[PDB]
């Protein structure tokens, strides 16, 4: 078996690419903002649905390392897969090379998986796109990379991924900056509650935000933080 | 048709997922070279899609080895598997020999790369079932001919040019290259030519966050150069364009 | 057969205009003795050179040139 | 489209569609014309750049210093034909102590581009070899069809014109047979063969390659100022 | 909708293609008759020697699988071929690993198996070849097991193979209802011979040479067959009767 | 339908595909072989397409074993692969049972393998039909194999276009000698019949290759007839038809 499951186009292209992104697409917005002391991915979260126990439900944003997190839009199915595959790519650094992950290690990995699915056949590309973020050790620069389903990266200072993202695009666009990203924990939060509360809207039943301090803090903001946020932006 | 499968011949007696290749060039964004006796410059245009992009970590300047530098222009998912085969095997020609690999050698072991779709031709184990669909331009430095540069597609197959651009911009790069190299140009005098051609095929204000030169020489390496002067020398072509 | 109806150049060799064809049919070279006598008009010439009937060949194949190449 | 997008099936008229199509990468390639004599053979290859800015692309591949290989085809499919072929004739000199016959090293090959031509997601490889050599039995040039099939010949050409050059080498084809011991003459003879493969392409010094080997000259390959001679 | 093309089930409860192998058997023509006698079994079948440029004795379809056990193939010679090698590398396996020449109950078994995989396969054609096996076994006295393409076999009084099989049944079943046993009592291998021969002539209408049968004999724990000489007494001995 | 592969099969009992491959051998060269009493005389018509190539050079005969020759028509370089893979097979047999391999053991080999092609879709039908035999301790041997895989004794086989010429002359050979022609008679009577099957290739000329496997000359062993005694052949046939 290798009966491709990913063949070329006669546009050049790759049909299982063009395909994937799609399916980034329909699934859920993720929206990262990165300051200068802080990185907050925040993401879309289906629990529309009552009878939900939202606590055990799988979240948005699962730590890969005790400083890199990584976020997902698309398949639900294909992301765990990710996740189990990186956990073993960050004991590996630390196996042979020690130290915890590098984000831009770990954005390299996740691409690599999808590289392979790309040119070999018998396999297709998971329809999974990525924010990854964190602090490098000993570093307090924060880093924040994007992956898609090609098998690309790219570098951001804000990046939106999934369902209206232009229109959250656009709103950062006139509030972030490259030039001088919010200076404070609290304020980039607060972009990106704000950011969510357009087209997610729903309260902080539907939003999550996690929010990484420099040098081995990861530290989980509870519905009720991400409520009082809510309140004072719909206000101001 | 002739598509569906990743080795077959077709009535006019070549590949056609082939053509698709060099059809998937004219989707990357423009890289453009020139070499002369004085080292060689690749300048890659890096595309901002927002102003939230952070573009000067993103680049298509990539070091291969020390003494070679590649610049890539097409998918760029085909490329990352590609780049790291070159650095394997310059590091491998380097434990084997305790020696600099001439450009010409290390271009052929990416072409062999680049010849593996089929699954099922020949004896060799086929890693794909198509082909890529990215050019290189291996610049680069060996003391047996000086400086080089290769252009190497896809295909299979690689020509030693001396200029090349490649991208979408190709064809409108490649007028301007006809008219425009001369074997007494200099180093720096490539490098303005390098942006000249680029800002044509430029869909964008030419800039230091969009462009990036890097150099191959000798005595210095292999130096990406930094947008500080990048920028000194987008201005000055400015007053090239004041001599007109 | 169809130079011996239009004007002609005495100095060509009909066994020198069959080096030059390789698999063609009497259709094409109905293609080539007219297609002389379009190039010599073009000149302003009243006879038809003995280099038309050589470059009826090339600029009319059936076909123009031999097709991209890009590898071989 | 019905068995031409199989590489399996046969073909109602008693062919494989492939093998004709794998022709036609020779047709659209460059051209080689290959002339022998009793004590030597001769290459002569028309190198192809694609433009003024490129330079002109070696088609003639040494594979030892009493063999080589010239490629009319498509440059991929000769690039795995001609490992293959310098990997059995180093092994001849290793295991046999034997400088690798031409005649046998052309059977083999046959073999080989056949099974990849009975496998499905396999092809014909199109690419036409013309393989000179001096070996035990004498010079040898043989043709290499995309099929397999080996024949061996005083003069043969591939590419596109090659009809021409081979009316040529028909005509001239005792003279240069007769003239052995003379590297000299059997070049001059093969750049007239391919003067009749030209469409005003031209022979310059730079497109221009000749690899001659003899009963004691060895496989070399001549570029420069070593074809201008020659012309 | 490919179900007469790859071996999968139609909405007919039918397997196409494996109905296609039981088509091939009667294109080359071969007939067979089969008679289980009082102490041995005897099979004659049709040869068929078209021109004057084949030698007729190495025209053949009886394959001796093991020193018991003969075997008739009806159905094209590519596939018996293919069928008698592995047929016999089973049987000789089974001598190997069990101690004892295996008997013709168990061979059709096998061989059932591994034709009913080749319908299971849709990469591996199944062979076209019904195949009889004719033996005496000291296990089960004289037997015939008639194994077909599909994988199905079953113990035989007698049995026919070919096109005009269907003919043949017919004299045969009359026979059997006559002696009411399922056997022919006859000590003599030889007139066993002699009377399948005779079935064989009602059934086709048609006079037989030496050269156009061939016949295998199963006596007991041995198996040869006639040579073309031998043939000729027999069918001089039809007129005797 | 019917024809899209060979685990395809019609309702009429035939493989197609397999039928057509016998069309590549029909535009094959003409190759006969005589079985002879004492051997068999193999001879191959090798045509002159041009004065370019070199005579007696391009063998379509590859010998297997010591004592069997093989020779073909069709798609020339399949069956220089069928040959390979019998080679090696030859080459087993040696091996465990050191002794040469007979004609009706080489036979069944190359039969399971031309059989299962037409079986797998992987690996596609042979284009080839092989003439083959040679002399053994069990006599003379003549062998035909089909590319369905298929193969029977033979008094007279021919395969390729001209075939028509060679098989009628044959069916007056057997009337001529109903208990065979001397292996010396043979050599004449080989290249006899491929100057009057050369009437199906006259539109060119050819080049008489000729080869044999007999007790009585070679002693049980393939050879190539060569020099003066291939060439009183060719005078001899070379009368015949004018």
């Amino acid at each position: 078996y290798d009966r491709a499951l990913s063949i070329f186009s006669p546009d050049g292209h790759i049909f299982q690419v063009e395909y994937a992104l799609e399916a980034v697409k329909r699934g859920t917005c993720a929206v990262g903002v990165k300051g200068k002391n802080c990185v907050v991915l925040g993401c879309e979260r289906r629990s529309t649905l009552k009878l939900q126990d939202t606590r055990i439900t799988p979240s948005k944003v699962s730590k890969i390392d005790s400083h890199v997190v990584l976020s997902f839009s698309g398949l639900n199915a294909d992301s765990r897969i990710l996740i189990e595959k990186a956990r073993v790519e960050a004991q590996s650094h630390r196996l042979t090379l020690e130290d915890p992950v590098t984000v831009e290690y770990l954005t390299r990995y996740v691409a690599g998986v999808q590289q392979r699915y790309t040119q070999s056949g018998g396999v297709r590309p998971f329809g999974v796109s990525t924010l990854i973020a964190g602090f490098d050790p000993r570093d307090d620069e924060p880093k924040l990379y994007q992956t898609e389903p090609s098998g690309i990266y790219s570098s951001w200072s804000a990046q939106t991924i999934g369902r209206n993202s232009k229109t959250v695009r656009e709103f950062l666009e006139k509030n972030y900056d490259r030039k001088e990203p919010p200076a404070t924990v609290e304020e980039c939060v607060k972009l990106t509650v704000r950011s969510l509360l357009e087209v997610v809207q729903t309260g902080a039943k539907n939003i999550e935000i996690t929010v990484v301090k420099p040098d081995s803090d990861i530290v989980a903001l509870s519905s009720e933080e991400i409520n009082q946020y809510v309140t004072q932006i719909e206000q101001e | 048709e002739y598509d569906r499968g990743v080795s077959t011949f077709s009535p006019e007696g070549r590949l056609f997922q082939v053509e698709y290749s060099l059809e998937a060039i004219k989707l990357g964004s423009t890289a453009i070279g020139i070499a002369t006796k004085e080292g060689v410059v690749l300048g890659v245009e890096k595309r901002a899609t927002s102003p939230l992009l952070e573009s000067d970590s993103i680049e298509k300047i990539v070091e291969i080895d020390r003494h070679i530098g590649c610049a890539m222009s097409g998918l760029t998912a085909d490329a990352r598997s590609m780049i790291e085969h070159a650095r394997t095997a310059a590091v491998t020609h380097n434990l084997y020999y305790d020696e600099d690999i001439n450009v010409e050698s290390l271009t052929q072991s990416v072409c062999d790369l680049a010849l593996r779709f089929g699954e099922g031709a020949s004896g060799e184990e086929r890693l794909m079932s198509r082909p890529f669909g990215v050019a290189l331009l291996i610049a680069g430095h060996d003391a047996d001919d000086g400086y080089q540069l290769f252009h190497a597609e896809p295909s299979g197959t690689f020509y030693r040019y001396n200029a090349k651009a490649i991208g979408s911009g190709s064809e409108g790069a490649q007028a301007e290259l006809l008219n425009e190299w001369h074997s007494s140009l200099t180093l720096k005098e490539a490098e303005l030519l390098v942006l000249k051609i680029l800002k044509q095929v430029m869909e964008e204000k030419l800039d230091e966050n969009n462009a990036q030169l890097s150099c191959i020489t000798k005595q210095d390496g292999f130096k990406i150069y930094d947008n500080e002067k990048t920028a000194e020398l987008i201005k000055e072509l400015k007053e090239k364009e004041a001599a007109e | 057969i169809h130079s011996r109806k239009m004007t002609t150049d005495d100095d060509i060799n009909w066994q020198e205009l069959a080096r030059s064809t390789d698999e063609f049919n009497g259709a094409q070279l109905k293609a080539v003795t007219v297609e002389a006598g379009m190039i010599a008009l073009r000149n302003g010439q009243s006879s038809v050179k003995h280099e038309d009937f050589v470059e009826g060949i090339s600029e009319v194949q059936a076909r123009k040139s031999k097709s991209v190449s890009f590898y071989a | 489209n019905n068995y031409d997008g199989d590489t399996v099936t046969f073909s109602p008229t008693g062919r494989l569609f492939q093998v004709e199509y794998a022709l036609e990468a020779i047709k659209q390639g460059s051209v080689t014309v290959g002339l022998r004599s009793n004590t030597h053979a001769v290459l002569v290859a028309l190198k192809r750049n694609a433009d003024e800015l490129s330079s002109y692309q070696k088609k003639i591949i040494k594979c030892d210093e009493h063999m080589g290989l010239s490629l009319a085809g498509l440059a991929p499919d000769a690039r795995v034909l001609s490992n293959y072929l310098r990997q059995q004739c180093n092994y001849s000199s290793l295991v046999f102590n034997r400088k690798l016959a031409v005649e046998r090293a052309g059977h083999l090959l046959c073999d080989k581009a056949q099974k990849n031509t009975q496998s499905y997601g396999g092809r014909p490889y199109g690419v036409g070899l013309l393989i000179i050599g001096y070996d035990k039995s004498g010079a040898h040039l043989l043709e290499f069809q995309p099929s397999g099939n080996v024949t061996e010949l005083y003069g043969t050409a591939i590419g596109a014109r090659s009809q021409g050059a081979k009316t040529y080498l028909e005509r001239t084809l005792d003279t240069f047979i007769k003239i052995d011991g003379n590297p000299d003459e059997l070049i001059k003879a093969g750049v007239e063969a391919i003067s009749q493969s030209l469409r005003d392409e031209s022979l310059t010094v730079d497109n221009l390659s000749i690899a001659i080997v003899g009963k004691d000259t060895p496989f070399t390959i001549y570029d420069g100022e070593a074809v201008a001679k020659y012309i | 909708g490919y179900d007469r093309h790859i071996t999968i089930f139609s909405p007919e409860g039918r397997l196409y293609q494996v109905e296609y192998a039981f088509k091939a058997t009667n294109q080359t023509n071969i007939n067979s008759l089969a008679v289980r006698g009082k102490d041995c079994t005897v099979v004659i079948s049709q040869k068929k020697v078209p021109d004057k440029l084949l030698d007729p004795t190495t025209v053949s379809y009886i394959f001796c699988i093991s020193r018991t056990i003969g075997m008739v193939v009806n159905g094209p010679i590519p596939d018996a071929r293919n069928a008698a090698l592995r047929a016999k590398a089973e049987a000789a396996e089974f001598r190997y690993k069990y101690g004892y020449d295996m008997p013709c109950d168990v061979l059709a078994k096998r061989m059932a198996n591994l034709s009913q995989i080749y319908t299971q396969r849709a990469y591996m054609r199944p062979l076209g070849v019904i195949l009889t096996f004719v033996s005496v076994d000291e296990e089960l006295g004289p037997s015939i097991y008639k194994t077909d393409p599909a994988g199905y076999y079953v113990g035989y009084k007698a049995t026919a193979t070919g096109p005009k099989q269907q003919e043949i049944t017919t004299n045969l079943e009359n026979h059997f209802k006559k002696s009411k046993i399922d056997h022919i009592n006859e000590e003599s291998w030889e007139k066993v011979v002699e009377f399948a021969i005779t079935h064989m002539i009602d059934a086709l209408g048609t006079e037989f040479s030496k050269n156009d049968l061939e016949v295998g004999v199963a006596t007991k724990d041995k198996f040869f067959t006639l040579s073309a000489e031998n043939i000729e007494e027999r069918l001089v001995a039809i007129a005797e009767q | 339908g019917y024809d899209l592969s060979n685990s395809v099969f019609s309702p009429d009992g035939r493989n197609f595909q397999v039928e057509y491959a016998v069309k590549a051998v029909e535009n094959g060269t003409t190759s006969i072989g005589i079985k002879c009493n004492d051997g068999v005389v193999f001879a191959v018509e090798k045509l002159i397409t041009s004065k370019l190539l070199v005579p007696q050079k391009n063998v379509k005969i590859q010998v297997v074993d010591r004592h069997i020759g093989c020779v073909y028509s069709g798609l020339i370089p399949d069956g220089r692969h069928l040959v390979n893979r019998g080679r090696e097979e030859a080459a087993s047999f040696k091996k465990l049972y050191k002794t040469p391999i007979p004609i009706p053991a080489f036979a069944d080999r190359l039969g399971q393998y031309v059989q299962a092609h037409t079986l797998y879709n992987s690996v596609r039908p042979f284009g080839v039909s092989t003439i083959f035999g040679g002399v053994d301790k069990n006599g003379a041997h003549l062998y035909m194999l089909e590319p369905s895989g298929s193969y029977w004794g033979y008094k007279g086989a021919a395969t390729g276009k001209g075939r028509q010429s060679a098989k009628a002359e044959l069916e007056k050979l057997v009337d001529h000698h109903p208990e065979g022609l001397s292996a010396r008679e043979a050599v004449k009577q080989a290249a006899k019949i491929i100057y009057l099957a050369h009437e199906d290739n006259k539109e060119k000329d050819f080049e008489l290759e000729i080869s044999w496997c007999s007790l009585s000359e070679t002693n049980g062993l393939h050879k190539f007839v060569k020099g003066d005694l291939l060439q009183e052949a060719i005078d001899f046939a070379q009368k015949e038809i004018n």
